[PDB]
């Protein structure tokens, strides 16, 4: 059971929110590419 | 809200249909400064402060 969230202490000024469908021996391989081009 | 404590809502990440507001008969004042209502429905803006 997931019952511990400790990643932040505050959230003051939000500009953008987006809720989506979930993306997800070692059995799974997950590749991601993150790019910042022209905003 | 009261005018001293006027509410500000930031509008982002959506499609703003201005023709619905402009063609309404329920508004007494729709005075636009700096832009015309006809081309509002075409242009795009970063954020809208309401
Ligand atoms: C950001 O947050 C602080 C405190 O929460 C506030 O004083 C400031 O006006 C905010 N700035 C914007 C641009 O929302």
């Amino acid at each position: 059971m997931e019952s511990e969230f400790r990643v932040y202490s505050s959230a003051n000024n939000c500009t953008f929110e987006y809720v989506s469908q979930p993306f997800l021996n070692f059995k799974n391989l997950r590749e991601f590419v993150f790019k910042n081009i022209d905003g | 809200a009261s005018v001293y404590a006027w509410n500000r809502k930031r509008i982002s990440n959506c499609v703003a249909d201005y023709s619905v507001l402009y063609n309404s008969a329920s508004f007494s004042t729709f005075k636009c400064y700096g832009v015309s209502p006809t081309k509002l429905n075409d242009l795009c803006f970063t954020n809208v402060y309401a």
